[PDB]
């Protein structure tokens, strides 16, 4: 008997691969840059989450 | 023969365009960077 988790209520947001924040690179730091409508926020991939963009979500380059 | 290739060609459809959950030919690479250990600015 095996028990399995299963997403569901998918939901499209416009996304971006990179960010500045002042006139730079960063990137998600393992995550996801969604635009919600109000602001830009970071998510994981599954399981829809907004969470404020920031320094220590996000690695330079 | 030719219900075959309809099957090999939907799974390539799929894995070039992916429940569906679309997401570019890219950020897909990107993701899959991160797997290998790589960080995904390379």
């Amino acid at each position: 008997l095996h028990v399995t988790y299963v997403p569901s209520q998918e939901r499209n947001f416009t996304t971006a691969p990179a960010i500045c924040h002042e006139g730079k690179a960063y990137f998600p730091r393992e995550g996801v840059f969604v635009f919600n409508g109000t602001s830009w926020f970071i998510t994981q991939r599954n399981f829809f989450s907004p969470q404020i963009i920031t320094t220590d979500n996000t690695f330079v380059s | 023969d030719d219900m075959i290739a309809a099957y090999t060609a939907a799974l390539v459809s799929g894995t070039a365009t992916a429940a569906a959950l679309q997401i570019p030919f890219a950020m897909q690479m990107a993701y899959r960077f991160n797997g290998i250990g790589v960080t995904q600015n390379v």
